[PDB]
């Protein structure tokens, strides 16, 4: 993807992270586990939801075909009528397919971007207090117990303290 | 000790297309195209359609005697007509400005039939021998029930001068006709007078029809023709007839009580015993999808029609293998 | 010591919509939809429109005597006609191929009236008693000023045979008509001859009209009808009339001097004393916006019409709170 | 936004930076202040200006309704005419609204991207001669007087010299 | 020691446009708009078009004697007609429902001419003096070769009563006509009977034409007019004529052997000796581009028409200077 | 561009890299040269190729004009016919031009992104075993012979080994 995170430097997703789109996994002497980042998840939910409603709504006004009948010596206007009705169907079919293709691409990239930005958010806190492993993970120089881990997810990671 | 940033995966096999890549598996998706219908013709919001069955709009309105089912139809939601109804003009001919009338019906939900010129009231003419083998009823020769085919009485077709004043409130659809006979001998045989006419006038109408002799192929056993005409008589307006012969006089005309959204839908299907908010010629639709691909000609509260086989939006993200 | 990278903010409350988010405050934006008009009908690039006021195109062109204001109109930019002008056909009837003629006018900016068959020149017929109470002028019975309603003289309507050669350079709009009377008694009373006709011929035209008797509701006090016809006589071409009675002969026809962009605009509004480069039926437009939402039917150098309430493009960036 | 800078790691904009869309703020013993980055600003102005003109121009050719009249027994073609004219209005209304939505989204992201790229441009000069604070700012290891600050904005920051 | 990441550059000067920037040089690009044609009219998939040259569809079908080239045309792929062919109706007049017939031809690839009423078989009328100076052939007066202009014999035009049964399988295009003379004297001079008619009937047709006298400008030396009519006679159906005079009787009618995709293309160009899969009125197209900008009215397997001067997609990347 | 790599921190392209869209250039005591990154190149080729085919295919169904003739007193429907046929041409002309503009912009950014992601891929391997020069290049702390260089292009660069 455009932002390099999803199926990029972060090789694959987590079947084990069940309660959000993006989050953290920690490993220390007390154990390990997954925690969803609520803020970035909810941001994603609001965006995609607005997108779908925007898409549905924009297609609200759109051509409706009406039955019109013509006799045997009104073939020209009958044919005009047919070409007209068909032409608008083709225009709106095209609009709908193209919009879905384009926005689907944008939706996948939006997620990629949200992941890259959460990764950077964490990177910019930890600075030189952790090794950047290259795979989504940071390996700490100090021990980082659950309270420590929580401060990274907080936004509160006290860099001078370590 | 470490902390990792990552993303959701799941057991989903839903796929979406993008410009650069097709069939991308995603964790979540949302179909927006309705592909199914119930295959039936149904009531639209509880209000039944007029299913003309084997009759046409002409058969119905002129009162083709095989279309007695529709002799007094209640309010309808839409109308259903087959592609080639068998019970059309039983006596062959034409229906003038037929399509323009059908278009008028698309804005009508209810007709109320009323008698404007009683059959009994034709005392100077024969009004009960206006029948043919082309329009049979229960084994016997009959005719379009709404118009009266008048013929000579005691070898005399005196001039007709009739007038009807639209004193009711609702626009009135008046139908009448002319008979085109085979030869000079048939003309005098039915109407006596050799050169005849029908003159019709209203506030706006200024018509004068003359019968037209020609040798014609037989159609339903007849080489003679009927040509039917109509108008909409406004309220307080009067229609005026004058004829010499060949006149198919109105008996019944239709009162236009309810104007509104309607449609003539072309379909072979019968009634489904059924209710819907959105109807198509192939079946009814019940969904919240913003789109469908069933048929372009719908009536009711419907999704928008597109020619797609598939419309699915990504909501979630690229799912891992 | 430090250096920071950052971005602009300001006091702006302009907002824009995106697919994923509505009402995003931005530092700078650009409205591209014109929503206002001046509410007036105006000159288009200094050239005044023809405001027919209470007259119709038919009233104007036939010369309905209540439409003397338009007896000789200068070049126009567009035409303005009310939805239901009161001064239409003062003597009731029809105007044949009326809409096709109105369409022709959309490509015409100037007519120049000229006399083709002088009123005085009808020496074998009465040409000055062709009036009616349906077309009054200053208390007295009058008639469409451009065509002459000829009646019998000393109880004799001899055959008319007239011809006009279009020797001028400009296409000529010729109007004429037929009178449909109430009964046989009225026919002979006005024209003597009981069975009559009007034959009209040009290079291309091959017409023969016959009057049509029928009993008709009264409209503006008359049950008789006039049916008006027209043609465009090319240059060097001749129009040929022959009649027996019931002929409404041309006196004046219109020369087509200027062909160009024009339009018949339907509006109730009067003249605004006013100038614009873009006119609509609701008012004139003055803006550089690429779009507007006033009315689809415009004339001049106009923005493109859309049905939007709002079109605003982000130029700047997301503004901070 | 997709690029994480605007209303992201850079929390908010600067009312005090008045003469450009993007730039720098410095703090040292001699004082402090704002300076617009002319190059990236002008790039943005050219892009957005071309976008608006592209948008206006593409809508140049577009359907124009004409008055057409029909009599009482020409209802079918009258209705055809109406559906035709309306149908094209709906198509062009849709085009205009959708274009504005889509490009507005792209315009906001363009700015975000321009900010992220200016931040990186500075980051790649300073390398390890400054602490990356996580908020748009770099805190220097050496003292950085006005001439020093100017070389960072120059593109000239002499890394070996410090 | 170092490793660098970088991208391709080359000597390309291809340019593409984007929303924010025009004329961006790129390393690779793909034109998708076909701008060239061969400037010729060609066979469509080996099947030659009917090039009517200086004849119109009317001239061709009625058999204008200057259109003998097309007296028996083989199967065609499309038809080519000039904007104003000189050999149209040589004797002036009209062709009724002409455009509706031309539309019918757009679904026809082959006609097979057959004789339905032999010229010799008119024993009670003169059938070999139905000619005029307006339709010359090799210096001598001739006439539309497919219909027979019948006149009186030994000062007697007895009533005509003819019938043709369509016993062949293929729909039949039948053409006939009426002659409108200048005055009462010309009527009796050609047809004797002063008041005449032509009645035509089929399964569906119920016609009765009457000639129409009027004084008309001369056109190709004649002030008299011919008005031509047509129908499609179904299989097993019979056409029935009856006339008094003024009848232009069918001799030959056209059998509709092949129905399919065709078109009447308007162009001044002649045959190019040539083959293509996609033809336009300006020339043929041979390309794999999905789009072209030559002409909207094409026939065959064609790219989609757009009004663009240029459509070029970036494939590669921004090329360095 | 949106991703900052092409004509950004990587100043210009390489006439000398002939067999791919993106790749590496190395310099050490044994010599120097260009090597295309096959994977990211082929990814780009597949994407752009699918785009072009998607674009061609979506325009497959589209309005076709038919000849219709009218007489001298059928001017209204003739004009309706003309406005109808023209209107659909304008709609499809617009669709085609707008699609090409929009996707061309996206194609240029796609490439930019592919470059940025290849640069990051290498950056995340080398970590602190090389100096990030700011121009696309990494200058190594250890000597890096051809086998060493190859491991960077491999994805195999053994960081602990240096
Ligand atoms: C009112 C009337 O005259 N009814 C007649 C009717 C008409 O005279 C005729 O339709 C006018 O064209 O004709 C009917 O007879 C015609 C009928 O005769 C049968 O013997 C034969 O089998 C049929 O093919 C047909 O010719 C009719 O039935 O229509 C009698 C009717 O009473
Ligand atoms: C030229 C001419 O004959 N003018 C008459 C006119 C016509 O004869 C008539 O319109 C043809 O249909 O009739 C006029 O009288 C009719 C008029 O008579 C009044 O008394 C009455 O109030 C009206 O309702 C109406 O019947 C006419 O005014 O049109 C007289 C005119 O001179
Ligand atoms: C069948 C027949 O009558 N042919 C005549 C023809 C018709 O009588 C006439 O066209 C009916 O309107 O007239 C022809 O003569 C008319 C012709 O006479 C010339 O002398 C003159 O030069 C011409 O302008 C024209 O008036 C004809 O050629 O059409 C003779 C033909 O035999
Ligand atoms: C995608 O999946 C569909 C339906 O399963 C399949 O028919 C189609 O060929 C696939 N398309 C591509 C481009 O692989
Ligand atoms: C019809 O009758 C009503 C009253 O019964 C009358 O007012 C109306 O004018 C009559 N019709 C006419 C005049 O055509
Ligand atoms: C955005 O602002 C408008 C106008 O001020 C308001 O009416 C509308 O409800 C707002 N829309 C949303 C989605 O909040
Ligand atoms: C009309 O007159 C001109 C010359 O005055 C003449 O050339 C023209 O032919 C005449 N009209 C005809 C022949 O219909
Ligand atoms: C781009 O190039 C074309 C053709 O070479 C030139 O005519 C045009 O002016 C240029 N456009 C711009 C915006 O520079
Ligand atoms: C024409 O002839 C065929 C047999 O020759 C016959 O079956 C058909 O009915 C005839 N035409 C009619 C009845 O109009
Ligand atoms: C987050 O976690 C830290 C350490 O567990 C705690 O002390 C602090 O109060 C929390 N802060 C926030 C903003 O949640
Ligand atoms: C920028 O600033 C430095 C230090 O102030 C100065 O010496 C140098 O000449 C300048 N260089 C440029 C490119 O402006
Ligand atoms: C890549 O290169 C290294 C060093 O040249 C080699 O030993 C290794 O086998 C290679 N690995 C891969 C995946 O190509």
């Amino acid at each position: 993807g455009l932002f390099g995170a999803i199926a990029g430097f972060i090789e694959g997703g987590w079947q084990g992270m069940v309660d959000g789109w993006y989050g953290y996994h920690h490993s220390n002497e007390q154990g390990s586990g997954y925690a969803a980042d609520k803020e970035s998840t909810q941001k994603a939910i609001d965006g995609v939801t607005n997108k779908v409603n925007s898409i549905i709504d924009k297609m609200n006004t759109q051509f409706e075909a009406v039955g019109r009948e013509f006799n045997n010596l009104e073939r020209r206007i009958e044919n005009l009528n047919k070409k007209m009705e068909d032409g608008f169907l083709d225009v709106w079919t095209y609009n709908a397919e193209l919009l879905v293709l384009m926005e689907n691409e944008r939706t996948l990239d939006f997620h990629d971007s949200n992941v890259k930005n959460l990764y950077d958010k964490v990177r910019l806190q930890l600075r030189d207090n952790a090794k950047e492993l290259g795979n989504g993970c940071f390996e700490f120089y100090h021990k980082c117990d659950n309270e420590c881990m929580e401060s990274v997810r907080n936004g509160t990671y006290d860099y001078p303290q370590y | 000790d470490q902390i990792c940033i990552g993303y959701h995966a799941n057991n989903s096999t839903e796929q979406v297309d993008t410009i650069m890549e097709k069939n991308v598996t995603v964790t979540h998706a949302q179909d927006i195209l309705e592909k199914t219908h119930n295959g039936k013709l149904c009531d639209l919001d509880g209000v039944k359609p007029l299913i003309l069955r084997d009759c046409s709009v002409a058969g119905w309105l002129l009162g083709n005697p095989m279309c007695d089912e529709f002799i007094n139809v209640p309010e309808w939601s839409y109308i259903v007509e087959k592609a080639n109804p068998v019970n059309d003009l039983c006596y062959p001919g034409d229906f003038n400005d037929y399509e323009e009338l059908k278009h008028l019906l698309s804005r009508i939900n209810h007709f109320e039939k009323i008698q404007i010129i009683p059959k009994s009231s034709w005392s100077s003419h024969e009004a009960s021998l206006g029948v043919s083998s082309a329009c049979p009823y229960q084994g016997k020769s009959s005719f379009f029930r709404n118009v009266v085919w008048l013929i000579k009485k005691n070898s005399t077709y005196p001039t007709i001068k009739r007038s009807y004043n639209n004193t009711n409130q609702e626009d009135l659809l008046v139908l009448w006709g002319i008979h085109h006979p085979n030869d000079a001998a048939e003309q005098t045989k039915l109407y006596q007078n050799p050169t005849t006419y029908i003159s019709v006038g209203t506030s706006t109408l200024n018509q004068r029809l003359v019968p037209r002799i020609a040798t014609r192929s037989k159609v339903n056993g007849q080489s003679g023709r009927m040509e039917f005409f109509w108008t909409i008589l406004k309220p307080n307006d009067a229609i005026n007839f004058e004829s010499n012969g060949n006149f198919i006089a109105p008996e019944y005309a239709y009162k236009i009580v309810k104007k509104g959204d309607s449609t003539i839908m072309k379909s072979e299907l019968e009634y489904g015993n059924c209710n819907t908010k959105c109807q198509t010629p192939m079946g009814a639709i019940n969904s919240s999808m913003p789109f469908h691909n069933i048929h372009p000609l719908t009536i009711g509260e419907c999704p928008k029609y597109v020619k797609s086989n598939r419309l699915v939006l990504a909501t979630g993200l690229r799912n891992s293998p």
